[PDB]
């Protein structure tokens, strides 16, 4: 049983690529620059 | 006191491991030129599983880094982390692997007993205690299938008590680099059935897709996907290594999820996956990490788990956690799908707790897979193999550096009789 | 000899490259704002239902129907205190009394004050406001 | 914890969504960003943010991407924000057949993935018109595929009714009695709301000469707030979302009533003028204040349901309520003796900054199920008659997958329902 | 997601899309060796729709010039172009720009309807992409000689293409003479004046406006039955060197010349004229009673005269992104019974053909009636 897909995740078919200024395929978890943050080890 | 040996060969095994010493470097809070620096004083008492101790502070790590080349050791060496390596253990070859892994195990058969069994035996004995061999090699290539799973016939040699845990890096027809790949990969698992107890197996189809489906990144590089897998051996330890709940240790992974002697080939797994722009909107709590656990886009083995029932399923879990619902969705998971579990066995699922979290993280549950489905990996290399045996025809590269026809029959005759195993008790 | 800004080039959240430059008569930013883009303290009016802004009225005509509050509620009426019950009420406790009206209250309802006491009571009464507050601040100190 | 789900779609639904989700952050502390310095309508995830239930799907790329750049881009989650390809051109066949079929299996996921979020749940608040492509067809897909799934449940949608003189589009009334095939199957309670009568409020009360389209989602955002007080305010009577379905529709196919609000005023003449109980009310039934295009002197009303907010006391209401139904203008029905119901609330009215309304201290909105709206549906089928004589404009229609086999069967429905205004409302003996 | 095709086929037709490409590049910000200006963020949001990239800042249009081409390179915006497909074959490039594009819409097609070039090859060209993909919408903008060989190439376009534009140079000359005061008729003005009028209607498909309406939209809203297709243009504030300062501007001002007689693209007749469907696309910032009171009002000062048996004879479109210059600006487009006087002087000055024209002819008259 296949599960639902939103609209390009896979790129296993080969797609024209641009820069994510221009609101196209895919642009927005490539916009956002990937975030972390932490303060030391806990007890 | 229970010191862990990786053993790292290839041109894969110097790039995978080299993200792997690089998790180990942070989680101990090590800096790229050998000292500690941190304040949490938890991860430095359990320093001596992986790093070993000189004069001014310093770790070095207990590392075996080996190739026939001298190729990749001037990559290692150009990373962010290449002084914090032992200088005496890149054990060099001036010579090239060349693809072939007829090079690697009979001619340069007698090469590694003075290049990595007189290092191993300088180093292993040298410890205050040992608890096992952790080695990673490609299947489908020279180095890898060559050197290493040679010595995987031959430390086992010396010493039989111990265990043997084998990420292993088993090829995919839809992303391929080298059309011989029938001709380096089915002529090692026939060697790993004796030798290797916690069989594991990666792909690289499988993990392209999971940063394609989850983390949603377009153009995804060697070292993004390095570190699903280096998450991974980092996290199978977490209680050999850190206090916690209910500690487990590669003994106690091993009796839950081997039967039977030749039912043991793995698959893996990691729960908490989620994008790049959604990170927040997520609430990673205990059962979401196990909704992310036990579907088929998540397991790193490219096959697809419902076709085949799982004889036994494992888990480690860290984090600040409380127990009751960790326990309670995996009766569930059980309960509502009999029809993907065997029946025969009472039990299938183990679970294990950690203290701390990963670095910037609050909750993770690696994930370990004994399911009959494996046989989808060994019947498509298997189906290729003699649709080309009957013409031939890369032969002629196999019969002149040492090794007969004879042989190559026999791994594949009981190549079957792996699958004949998993089918029956399907 | 270069500017010491130099900006992040990816649209998504980049590799560096330099400020492109936008000519003269050529700036539309002031001009192209859409007004959904756009889309994307005060006194209060009217009456109370008290009314309690306006002051009572000393003698109420029969025909008042205004609310005044002066009528408190009906538990109030089932189980009055005893002021209530002597036909003393609570704007002949927020009146304003004399120096010497309190002087007289003093010494005739049973209370013996000194007269620095009497004097540090009208302090802290007065500090207490903005007979109710001089039965506060004697009680309370 | 009486939640609903607030999807919005077409076009003519999600400009009042982005002034719908204004109202309710205004109305609490949550920040345009979802930080409070509410749990009808937000999810709350504990970094510090909260989020709204609220999905915004169209086929139209350019309405959902001014919000992703606009000033509410850090409320939703951005995988709500469902958009397709092309737009379905105001044809039925393009927003419920050959576009609208491709994004029905994620938008099933995605009413069940807020629902299993949601404990206490109470229905919908879907925001649509009555003459689109992808406004009125596309509403009749997200419908019938969740009664099949969530069945009983109380479903409250605000839809654009069309008007009697003005309409903008051409082919509208093709589908819109293609609409009403269904959701009288489905829909318990389908508000209505001409613009062409809040066109002349705003000229008559309002001092208003040129008024935009901003100023009415701002006058259709209150009411959606008035009705939705009862969830996250607790008053002195209630009124649920259950008990919708017991006090307005009599006959389970007359569910269609009217709405307003009474003291639209600006700042210079409530200043003037106090402001009653027994006034607000009275300035409810005059004809000169229906935010709906209709003349309620020739119609008697069957059921208000009059929801007051702010400082009002039960006893001024109930003397109000009977100097009113004693006057011999506005009528009513006889086996409906019954008639009001209220709702009282300590939530004040609320503003919006830099709008033009004044600080009142009460306000309320009379929800009136009324018979004179059925004059109105002698007019929207006689529109019908004309072009499909000729079969004018069938063309298109007939481009992606409908043919003429349903539209003479939606006539016969829409005739029908004309009928259903006359046996109710014909009196017994 | 729309897209779009544009082939100058053609003299006439090469030099007016030389036109069309300089104005909506000076619309879009983008320098003519190629570089983008990012003055606002809604310049780029939609360039998919009619160009494709380069590395380096560089942008290309979706064009094809096939039949002058040295002229247009050596023209104003010449270096934006493909050097690669100036084919003069045609096959194999709009299948390689429809296959790199992603999902397609429609076509924009420069021709006239007069001449040996941009007809016969017109018509072989509509064929061969009409073969190739039935699904889109092909607008090919036209020019057809005045009333003082067409019958040889429209009957395979009015089978295929609905999205044609035929009145021309008479009614242009007068409207410059009059409307304008414009003492020099250059051949350039007109190209001027035809290009922002087919950058007019680009809109909705470029920038987020109001009242949404893409061009599929356009084609089941305007054409009834599926041969009466033949549009009316027209641009409606345009005025003079003085009479600006005289004039004032409002929605009840544009609706007068863009309702204006003189002002329309027709050496037709209104006064004989009953339009079926009317579009006037409106670019600016505006409020919206004006519009559609001024819309049902100047449809209330003729009843007869906009069609009878349609209740809503007019339909309104609005942007949020004027012209350039201008505060607000109104483009008109009809759809009347004004057009059959082109076809009877066209037809009185192959049979099979011809006796399609009159069927053309008989199926206005036999819809009038």
């Amino acid at each position: 049983s296949v599960v639902p897909e939103a609209f390009s995740t896979p790129g296993w078919q080969i797609e024209k690529k641009y820069s994510t200024k221009v609101l196209l395929g895919n642009w927005v978890e490539e916009r956002g620059k990937f975030t972390k943050a932490i303060d030391h080890t806990p007890q | 006191m229970r010191e862990i040996v990786h053993l790292q060969a290839g041109q894969c095994g110097n790039q995978i491991g080299a993200k792997f010493w690089e998790v180990i470097s942070d989680e101990h809070g090590i800096d790229p030129t050998g000292t500690y620096h941190g304040d949490s004083d938890l991860q430095l008492e359990r320093i001596n599983v992986y790093y070993n101790e000189a004069t001014g502070g310093k770790y070095v790590p207990r590392a075996v880094l080996v190739d026939l080349e001298p190729g990749t050791m001037d990559s290692v060496r150009s990373g962010p982390f290449g002084q914090i390596f032992r200088p005496d253990n890149f054990v060099f070859g001036q010579s090239g692997a060349g693809n072939n892994w007829a090079k690697g195990h009979y001619t340069e058969g007698a090469e590694l007993v003075d290049s990595v069994l007189d290092v191993v035996r300088k180093e292993a004995e040298s410890c205050d205690c040992l608890q096992g061999f952790q080695l990673t090699h490609s299947l489908g290539g020279g180095t890898g299938s060559g050197m290493g799973t040679l010595l995987i016939s031959k430390i086992r040699e010396e010493y039989p008590d111990r265990i043997m845990n084998t990420f292993s890096v088993v090829p995919s027809p839809k992303v391929s680099d080298t059309v011989v790949e029938p001709y380096n990969a089915t002529l090692s698992v026939h060697q790993l059935v004796e030798n290797t107890d916690e069989t594991y197996c990666i792909d690289n189809e499988a993990l392209y897709d999971i940063c394609f489906r989850t983390l949603k990144l377009t153009t995804p590089t060697y070292g993004d996907l390095n570190h699903l897998v280096s998450a991974t051996m980092s996290g199978v330890t977490t209680c050999l290594r850190f206090p916690g709940q209910l500690n487990a240790d590669l003994r106690k992974l091993a009796v839950n999820m081997v039967p039977f002697p030749r039912l043991h080939f793995f698959m893996p797994g990691f729960a908490p996956l989620t994008s790049r722009g959604s990170q927040q909107y997520r609430a990673l709590t205990v059962p979401e990490l196990t909704q992310q656990m036990f579907d088929a886009k998540n397991m790193m083995a490219a096959c697809d788990p419902r076709h085949g029932r799982y004889l036994t399923v494992a888990a480690v879990f860290r984090g600040r956690m409380s127990m009751k619902e960790v326990d309670e969705q995996m009766l569930n998971v059980q309960n509502k799908n009999s029809s993907y579990f065997v029946e025969w066995i009472p039990n299938n699922v183990k679970t294990a707790v950690c203290d701390i979290p990963p670095r910037g993280l609050k909750m993770s549950a690696t994930f370990i897979g004994n399911s009959t489905a494996i046989q989808e990996l060994f019947k498509r290399i298997s189906e290729q193999f003699t649709a080309m045996f009957r013409r031939k025809a890369f032969l002629h590269w196999y019969t002149g550096e040492g090794m007969d026809e004879m042989e190559f029959t026999e791994a594949e005759s009981n190549m079957n009789d792996l699958v004949s195993e998993y089918q029956q008790y399907q | 000899l270069i500017n010491p800004e130099d900006i992040v080039p990816k649209e998504p959240g980049s590799e560096e490259t330099l400020r492109t430059i936008q000519r003269p008569g050529d700036k539309v930013s002031h001009q192209y704002k859409t007004t959904s883009s756009e889309i994307n303290c005060h006194p209060i009016f009217g009456v109370p239902t008290i009314r309690s802004d306006i002051s009572a009225p000393r003698i109420r005509r029969v025909s008042d129907m205004n609310n005044y509050g002066d009528e408190g509620n009906a538990y109030s009426l089932l189980h009055p205190s005893i002021f209530s019950q002597k036909g003393v009420f609570e704007r002949d406790f927020f009146k304003t009394r004399s120096k010497e009206e309190i002087s007289d209250i003093l010494t005739n309802i049973g209370v013996k004050l000194s007269k620095e006491e009497f004097e540090n009571v009208w302090n802290l009464a007065s500090k207490k406001h903005q007979v109710e507050t001089i039965r506060n601040v004697l009680d309370e100190l | 914890m009486r939640e609903c789900i607030s999807i919005h779609v077409g076009q003519a639904g999600v400009q009042i969504g982005n002034a719908c989700w204004e109202l309710y952050c205004l109305e609490h502390g949550i920040q345009p960003d979802g930080q409070m310095p509410f749990n009808t309508f937000f999810s709350e995830t504990g970094a510090g943010k909260h989020v709204p239930r609220a999905v915004f799907v169209d086929l139209e790329p350019t309405v959902i991407d001014e919000v992703r750049t606009g000033t509410y881009r850090q409320l939703f989650h951005p995988e709500q924000l469902i958009t397709g390809k092309e737009d379905a051109a105001n044809n039925y066949a393009r927003g419920h057949y050959t576009i609208g079929k491709e994004i029905i299996d994620l938008v099933l996921d995605r009413i069940r993935k807020l629902a299993d979020q949601c404990t206490g749940l109470q229905g919908f608040l879907v925001f649509h018109s009555f003459g689109g492509g992808t406004g009125s067809g596309f509403t009749s897909l997200l419908m019938e595929r969740l009664s099949v799934d969530y069945g009983k449940k109380s479903k409250l949608e605000f839809s654009i009714y069309p008007a009697p003189q003005v309409s903008t589009a051409v082919v509208e009334p093709y589908n819109s009695i293609l609409t009403t095939h269904t959701t009288l199957e489905h829909s318990d309670c389908a508000f209505m709301v001409d613009n062409e009568a809040i066109y002349d409020i705003c000229r008559r009360n309002l001092d208003i000469e040129r008024p935009t389209y901003t100023n009415l989602n701002r006058l259709i955002g209150q009411i959606v707030s008035s009705i939705t007080a009862s969830l996250r305010f607790d008053g002195a009577l209630n009124v649920d979302l259950t008990e919708f379905q017991t006090n307005l529709v009599p006959y389970p196919r007359i569910h269609f009533p009217l709405a307003t609000y009474a003291p639209v005023i600006s700042a210079e003449k409530a200043y003037h003028e106090q402001l009653s109980v027994a006034e607000i009310t009275n300035a409810c039934f005059e004809p000169a204040n229906q935010m709906v295009k209709c003349d309620p002197r020739h119609g008697k009303y069957m059921a208000c349901c009059l929801l007051y907010r702010g400082d009002v006391v039960p006893k001024d209401v109930n003397a109000a309520i009977a100097t009113i139904k004693t006057k011999r203008t506005i009528q009513f029905v006889d086996w409906c003796p019954t008639g009001f119901k209220v709702g009282i609330n300590y939530q004040p009215p609320t503003v919006v900054p830099g709008g033009d309304l004044a600080k009142v201290q009460r306000a309320v909105c009379m929800l009136s199920n009324t018979t004179a709206i059925a004059e109105a549906w002698a007019r929207l089928d006689h529109k019908f008659d004309l072009m499909y004589a000729k079969r004018a404009f069938v063309h298109w229609y007939v481009g992606e997958g409908m043919e003429e086999g349903e539209f003479s069967e939606a006539r016969e429905d829409m005739a029908a329902l004309e009928k259903d205004y006359e046996e109710v409302g014909v009196d017994s003996v």
